[PDB]
């Protein structure tokens, strides 16, 4: 039971399917070119399934622990994009 | 270096290969020597 701290690499697992949220290399996005698609992946290995939490506003600070009800910005490690 | 592969992938996504090939294949305008053969050089401040 470690605590979420802003900037940490978090792993999100789908409770039902059992796969993990990931940034798919496929580009289905409508004329976005540099954007990817967000899906589910089985294997945990690879930076794709890992996301980094960033503070939404100036109330929170980098390295501070995350609190319930806060807003987040999730950054993919492999692609360096945001959940948009 | 994952950063290096990421940079290359980003640049490849930005610029398709076919676009570069086509721009390289775009033709030029060469000077002509007509009407007594005086050199008619196209202006370069407007040209390709």
């Amino acid at each position: 039971h470690r605590t979420l701290l802003y900037g940490h690499a978090i792993l999100l697992r789908h409770s039902y399917s059992g796969m993990y949220l990931c940034c798919l290399s496929t580009s289905r996005s409508s004329t976005d070119k540099l954007a990817f698609d967000v899906g589910l992946q089985e294997d945990t290995t690879g930076e794709a399934c890992w996301w980094t939490i960033h503070p939404a506003s100036k109330q929170r600070s980098e390295g501070e622990k995350v609190r319930v009800g806060d807003d987040l910005i999730l950054v993919s490690v492999s692609s360096e994009r945001y959940l948009h | 270096k994952g950063e290096a592969i990421r940079i290359r992938s980003i640049l490849r996504s930005l610029i398709p290969l076919g676009d570069l090939v086509g721009v390289i294949s775009i033709a030029f305008q060469m000077p002509t020597i007509a009407k007594d053969g005086n050199v008619v050089e196209p202006d370069m401040s407007a040209g390709f």
